């Protein structure tokens, strides 16, 4: 119950979070390295690089499991979920654990959220997250221009529709 | 799919028009379907509404947002520091000239009373009086501008003549360079060569000299342009100038904040991998058309890599939508495809530009800073001395102002 | 008109253009007259307005002199004729808040002319490498298969 | 015009033939250096100046 | 004495390489300017004691001449400690406005004087809470020409005034 | 804009039309409108380099004109410079815009402004309580009080002296005591 919870906070050591840091390296570069073919055709080594998957999301899961145990989940108003990066991450994870339910509808659409997974760089290095928000922080005024030039847009479309 | 047969369409097509992409391509054919008198009066207030003045709004509230974060308590902290450091290297560096002028004078005063070390250490004196005198300077500058003279002129079909001509002059100036390195450290020292960065930068431009040399000879087709950037030296000839403390401060304040410049350049870097591999995902091998397969598709990472820089560049960008839109079926069931090059173009068109100008804005801005603070401190200085040596002996810019005004507020 | 050459709207205006260069000129000889030539400060050609002013001038003087109508010139009948479009530029000197306008724009110019070096310096080195990589290389055939 | 000059020097195969397309794609580079430096970095600084 | 005895002190502690070598670089410009006009010796007599008063009469016939003397001493080290004396030099103070550049002169002036950093700054320090009077002549100059300049200027008013 | 539509016309103006080329029945330089539209065109960066090109030496030139070669060399530097020159103007047009409303731009919340003096004005509709519950001889000396207790420049006695200063520095034009009446009801 709390045996580990008092144990597992000690596995966030450096080590350990670099390893994830190399996983999500080893990764995108496995993304980087798949080439797409026309009306099914696959590459050979697209089976390589897809049979490698498990090896990731079982990694990913490890680091949740880990993240979960350690610290809470949402109770604690400080716990694993509460922390906007660590929503990403379990987003990514759950998607690859849903990835292999075996069925139609889920592989053309849950494999694309497996591109937010070279921003788990962010989300484990924090410098990178402190210039994220540096470069974010400077783009919400810019969020009244967003609204007028959507009212500019509005008004020459209903214009170009009227003509 | 450039039409405006629905207010979607027009939608999409007005803002087509605002990226500034293919819109005069779309007023032609208003210009056709129906009299030229008129379609002008659509377009160009288009233009001039929706994308020079909301990029004039925008260049606005940027520079406002980069002025109020630039005074603030930690952005201004970081700047006292770096002045603070460059004044000790100030300090430091006259110090330095004085305790090797006592060296100097120490090193004649025993030579005229081990030989061979205090003949080696005056010939070491000499040479770095030398290389810090201003004929060295300028003797190194006109083989500068000679040899970027001799880069320049090399062109397609040039004589057999001059090709032989530079290859040769290639290795007379990079033995000259390397002479002139050398001398260097062995008058400055290797510890105090280092020093300036712009020694690093010609210490590795040389080395990279003499590596492309050796590849040439090894495979003489492959060029790397190293050479080439020996013309920086040429940078120079503002030391003569009044400009070297604006210049000099502007790389400084970018060689200080390079390890936010290179973690800028690489959350674009990540962002537009994030939306390659999302572009691979949505197109990747379903741009093979009939009689055509583009160029800028999202089959490899490579392809898919270069596609988002162009669009993010926003050059072209409707022709890669147009084909991602006709790779998920046409107008008819392929055109909310559209929102991968309308969120690319518009979440990457001012995210480069927040980045570069905040960049750009930053560190001109505290070169600005540095060069005034500097010349105010060396006026304030001079008055100072003068004023207890006659003791003992008996406009600004509007961004200027407002920083001052927003330093003063955040006190 | 640029492409009807010898329309009666273009023989209206290159009369028009003989009253305009008359008046032109007549200003011309006034200050020349008023303020004095090169030869003292505080006079004309101390002003490079006033140099534009001339250059017009002379330059529509020398086209009406070539308008013999005999053909044995083209290319410079016509650039002279070019030159005209300095003539709107002399509104910039009477207006004074023009004047300042301009001299704000020159300002800013003389502000980042330092810059404009330095990025004029790494444009030609990346010119060079340029022509060290794809000289001689951007060549092709119509047929795609040579 | 800039991505048919990109595509014009990656399909650049050698002094005084004709192209190939594909060839040499590493050149790619020097377009990417270039705009990270002249349309994005210096623009800038003149922008900001 | 009729000439006032020319001293320097200010960088740090006599004896280590950098307070000797500014000094020196600031004597020999004093040499080789007032040369026939100033007088350089070196004096291993400690003044702040007053063999000890052999070397003092020594100076006033140096400085019974109406010709300027300067002090190579190598046991002072502050200005009070000159202040009881009857021979009241002039105390030419070169003053390292901050430690850090200090600091870095000594690290960077080889290996031997940086295992004397610590004490060698506290002496800086010591000279640096001193009140500005009790120094005849203040240099914050950092190059050596602005400090010779300054010093050679007062050194000309001097010796219109006597 | 018009000096480089006059030298589009003189020189590039009789180019044949070819809509296989950048000179067409849409972006030719035959009117001082076609002109100006295609220098539009070019500002915008709509494939200039095409234009340009179109507009080199040795074109074939128009059936009407009677000159032989048309479109000139000239054209590099024509379109370079426009490019430049164009975009050097915008940006100094843009930055006077933008340094006109700096203040507007680098405005803080708890510093005041127009706003303030707005919602004051709102305020007319006692009603001052619920607005400093609000807040970030009617309605003029109360403004220079708000002015007071928001930026400070006996104590109050030297505030009223210093106010007079300035209102003797800010005189009104041809007024025969305008600011100096609101001084009497501002001096408390
Ligand atoms: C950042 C966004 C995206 C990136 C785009 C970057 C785009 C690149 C543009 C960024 C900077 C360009 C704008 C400013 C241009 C500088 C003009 C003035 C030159 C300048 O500032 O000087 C350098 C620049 O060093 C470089 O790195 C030379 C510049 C090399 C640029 C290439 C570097 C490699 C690029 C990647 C790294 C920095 O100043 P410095 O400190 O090195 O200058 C020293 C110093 O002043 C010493 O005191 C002086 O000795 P003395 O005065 O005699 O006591 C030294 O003289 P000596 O060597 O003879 O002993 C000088 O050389
Ligand atoms: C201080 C630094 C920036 C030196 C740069 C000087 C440039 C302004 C000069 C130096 C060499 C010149 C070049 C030398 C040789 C040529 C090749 C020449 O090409 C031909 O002769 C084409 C016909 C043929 O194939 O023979 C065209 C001009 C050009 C680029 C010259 C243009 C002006 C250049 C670049
Ligand atoms: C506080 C941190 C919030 C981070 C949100 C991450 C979202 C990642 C982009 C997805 C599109
Ligand atoms: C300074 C802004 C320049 C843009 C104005 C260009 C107008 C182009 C209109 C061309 C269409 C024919 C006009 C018929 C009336
Ligand atoms: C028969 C007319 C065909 C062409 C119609 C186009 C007219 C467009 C008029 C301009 C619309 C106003 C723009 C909004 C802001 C100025
Ligand atoms: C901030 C800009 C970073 C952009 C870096 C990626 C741009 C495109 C790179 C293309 C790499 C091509 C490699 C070809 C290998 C066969
Ligand atoms: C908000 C931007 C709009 C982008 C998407 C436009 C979608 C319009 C297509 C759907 C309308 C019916 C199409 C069938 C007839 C061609
Ligand atoms: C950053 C957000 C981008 C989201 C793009 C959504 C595109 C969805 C696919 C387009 C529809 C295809 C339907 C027909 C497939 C043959
Ligand atoms: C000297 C160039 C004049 C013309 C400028 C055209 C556009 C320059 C900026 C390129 C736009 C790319 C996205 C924003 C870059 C910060
Ligand atoms: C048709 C032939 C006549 C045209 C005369 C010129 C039209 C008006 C322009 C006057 C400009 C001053
Ligand atoms: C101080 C007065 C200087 C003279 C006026 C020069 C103004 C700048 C003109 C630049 C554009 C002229 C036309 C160029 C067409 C290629
Ligand atoms: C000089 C200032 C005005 C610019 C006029 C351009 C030069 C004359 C026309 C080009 C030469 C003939 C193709
Ligand atoms: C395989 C040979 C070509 C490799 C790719 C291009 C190499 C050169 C890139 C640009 C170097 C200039 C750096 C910036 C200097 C100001
Ligand atoms: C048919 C004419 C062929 C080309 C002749 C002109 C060559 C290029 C002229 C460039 C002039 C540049 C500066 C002019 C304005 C300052
Ligand atoms: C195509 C054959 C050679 C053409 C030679 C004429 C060159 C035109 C003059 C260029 C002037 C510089 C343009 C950029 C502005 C600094
Ligand atoms: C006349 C001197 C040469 C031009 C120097 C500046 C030209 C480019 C400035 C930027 C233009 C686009 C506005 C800002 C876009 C981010
Ligand atoms: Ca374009």
């Amino acid at each position: 119950n709390v045996v580990r919870k008092y144990a597992k906070r000690i596995t966030e050591w450096p080590p350990f979070e670099y390893m994830i840091l190399a996983t999500i390296i080893a990764n995108c570069i496995v993304l980087a390295l798949e080439q797409h073919l026309p009306d099914g055709d696959k590459t050979p080594m697209s089976e390589r690089l897809d049979d490698t998957e498990p090896y990731f999301i079982g990694i990913f899961c490890f680091e949740a499991g880990i993240k979960i145990i350690a610290l809470g989940f949402v109770f604690h108003k400080g716990s694993y979920l509460r922390n906007g990066w660590n929503v990403m991450d379990f987003v990514v994870v759950l998607t690859g654990i849903l990835a292999t339910a075996g069925t139609d509808f889920d592989l053309r659409t849950l494999r694309a959220v497996r591109v937010l997974r070279p921003l788990k760089l962010v989300s484990g290095i924090p410098s990178l997250q402190v210039v994220l928000k540096s470069i974010m922080k400077a783009m919400v005024p810019l969020l009244q221009i967003g609204l007028l030039l959507f009212f500019a847009i509005l008004m020459f479309a209903i214009i170009g529709l009227e003509f | 799919i450039t039409n405006f047969d629905n207010i979607l369409f027009a939608i999409l097509t007005v803002f087509q028009c605002i990226t500034m992409e293919g819109w005069t391509d779309i007023l032609y054919n208003t210009n056709d379907a129906a009299g030229n008198t008129w379609n002008w009066l659509y377009f160009i207030p288009l233009i001039i509404i929706g994308s020079f003045f909301m990029l004039n709004l925008v260049l606005g509230v940027l520079s406002g947002e980069f002025a109020k974060e630039r005074e603030r308590v930690e952005n201004r902290r970081a700047f006292l520091k770096l002045r603070r450091q460059q004044q000790i290297e100030r300090e430091l560096n006259g110090y330095l000239e004085w305790i090797f002028k006592a060296e100097e004078v120490m090193l004649a005063e025993e030579d005229r009373n081990s030989y061979f070390r205090r003949k080696e250490k005056m010939f070491r004196f000499f040479i770095r009086r030398m290389v810090k005198a201003q004929s060295f300077y300028w003797v190194v500058l006109c083989v500068v501008a000679l040899n970027t003279l001799c880069v320049a002129m090399v062109h397609y079909n040039q004589p057999r003549r001059l090709t032989t001509t530079l290859y040769f002059a290639e290795f007379v100036f990079l033995g000259l360079f390397l002479t002139e390195m050398s001398l260097k450290m062995y008058g400055l020292g290797p510890r105090s060569y280092f020093r300036s960065s712009f020694n690093c930068f010609d210490f590795g431009v040389i080395v990279g000299s003499v590596f492309e040399v050796v590849w040439a000879a090894i495979k003489p087709g492959s060029s790397f342009g190293i050479s080439v950037l020996r013309a920086l030296r040429l940078l120079r000839i503002f030391k003569v100038t009044k400009y070297w403390s604006s210049l000099r401060n502007l790389v400084v304040s970018l060689l200080n904040s390079m390890k936010s410049i290179i973690s800028l350049l690489f959350l674009l870097f990540l962002f537009i991998v994030v939306f390659a591999l999302l572009g691979m995902q949505l197109f990747g091998g379903q741009f093979n058309f009939q009689d055509e397969t583009p160029t800028t598709n999202f089959d490899t990472f490579p392809a898919a890599i270069l596609t988002v820089f162009q669009i993010l560049t926003g050059e072209d960008w409707n022709a890669v939508m147009y084909h991602g839109i006709e790779s998920q079926g046409g107008v008819s069931k392929g055109m909310f495809s559209s929102f991968y090059f309308i969120v690319l173009t518009l979440f990457g068109n001012y995210t480069l530009l927040n980045v570069f100008l905040a960049i750009a804005v930053d560190n001109l801005a505290n070169a600005q800073e540095l060069t005034k603070d500097e010349e105010e401190m060396e006026e304030a200085a001079n008055q100072k001395l003068a004023l207890q040596k006659a003791k003992e002996v008996a406009a600004r810019s509007v961004w200027e102002q407002r920083a001052s005004q927003l330093r003063l507020q955040n006190l | 008109d640029p492409v009807r050459t010898d329309s009666p709207r273009n023989n209206a205006l290159k009369y028009l253009d003989y009253i305009f260069t008359g008046v032109f000129t007549f200003e011309m000889v006034i200050k020349m007259i008023d303020l004095g030539l090169l030869l003292h400060p505080g006079a004309y050609f101390r002003d490079l307005w006033n140099i534009l002013d001339f250059i017009v001038v002379s330059g529509a003087l020398v086209a009406f002199a070539f308008s013999g109508s005999k053909g044995k010139d083209i290319n410079t009948i016509k650039s002279l004729r070019v030159l005209r479009v300095l003539r709107p530029l002399k509104t910039i000197k009477r207006l004074p808040k023009l004047k300042a306008v301009f001299d704000c724009v020159v300002n800013s110019l003389k502000n980042v002319l330092n810059i404009l070096i330095v990025y004029m310096l790494f444009m030609f080195i990346f010119a060079v490498i340029a022509v060290q990589l794809f000289k001689g290389k951007f060549f092709y055939c119509t047929d795609e298969s040579k | 015009g800039w991505p048919m000059v990109l595509k014009h020097s990656v399909d650049a195969t050698y002094e005084e033939q004709g192209p190939s397309p594909g060839y040499r794609m590493e050149l790619s580079i020097f377009y990417v250096v270039y705009f990270v430096v002249f349309p994005f970095f210096f623009v800038n600084i003149f922008v900001a100046l | 004495p009729s000439m006032r005895p020319i001293i320097l002190v200010g960088p740090s502690l006599k004896g280590y390489e950098v307070t000797d070598m500014m000094q020196k670089a600031l004597f020999d410009f004093l040499k080789h300017r007032f040369d026939g006009r100033i007088s350089i010796t070196r004096v291993t007599a400690d003044i702040s004691l007053a063999e000890v008063q052999s070397e003092i009469e020594r100076i006033f016939e140096l400085a019974r001449t109406l010709q300027l003397v300067a002090l190579d001493a190598d046991t002072i080290n502050h200005p009070a400690q000159l202040s009881k004396t009857s021979l009241a030099p002039i105390i030419v103070y070169i003053k390292i406005t901050s430690p850090k550049v200090l600091q870095r002169l000594i690290k960077s002036r080889g290996k031997s004087q940086s295992k004397h950093l610590n004490v060698q700054i506290a002496a800086s320090e010591k000279l640096a809470q001193c009140p500005p009077e009790m120094f005849d002549i203040i240099l914050d100059e950092n190059q050596l020409e602005d400090a010779c300049e300054h010093l050679a200027e007062y050194l000309e008013a001097y010796w219109k005034a006597t | 804009f018009f000096i480089y539509a006059i030298i589009g016309m003189q020189v590039f103006g009789n180019i044949a039309l070819d809509d296989d080329t950048s000179i067409n029945r849409h972006n030719n330089f035959r009117t001082f409108l076609q002109a100006l539209m295609l220098l539009f065109r070019s500002a915008t960066g709509e494939a200039w380099h095409e234009i340009m090109l179109s507009c080199l030496s040795n074109q074939a030139c128009d059936e009407q004109a009677n000159a032989t070669e048309c479109g000139s060399d000239f054209a590099y530097f024509y379109f370079v410079s426009f490019i430049f020159l164009c975009s050097f103007l915008m940006l100094n047009l843009f930055v006077a815009v933008i340094m006109d409303n700096f203040e507007y731009l680098t405005r803080d919340s708890s510093i005041l402004g127009p706003h303030h003096l707005d919602e004051f004005i709102r305020v007319w509709a006692n009603d001052m309580f619920e607005m400093l519950k609000h807040m970030s001889v009617h309605f003029t000396s109360t403004l220079m009080a708000l002015i007071r207790t928001a930026l400070e420049i006996t104590k109050q006695h030297q505030c009223d002296a210093e106010l007079r200063k300035e209102i003797s520095v800010v005189w009104a034009n041809l007024p025969q005591k305008t600011l100096d009446l609101l001084v009497p009801p501002h001096k408390p």
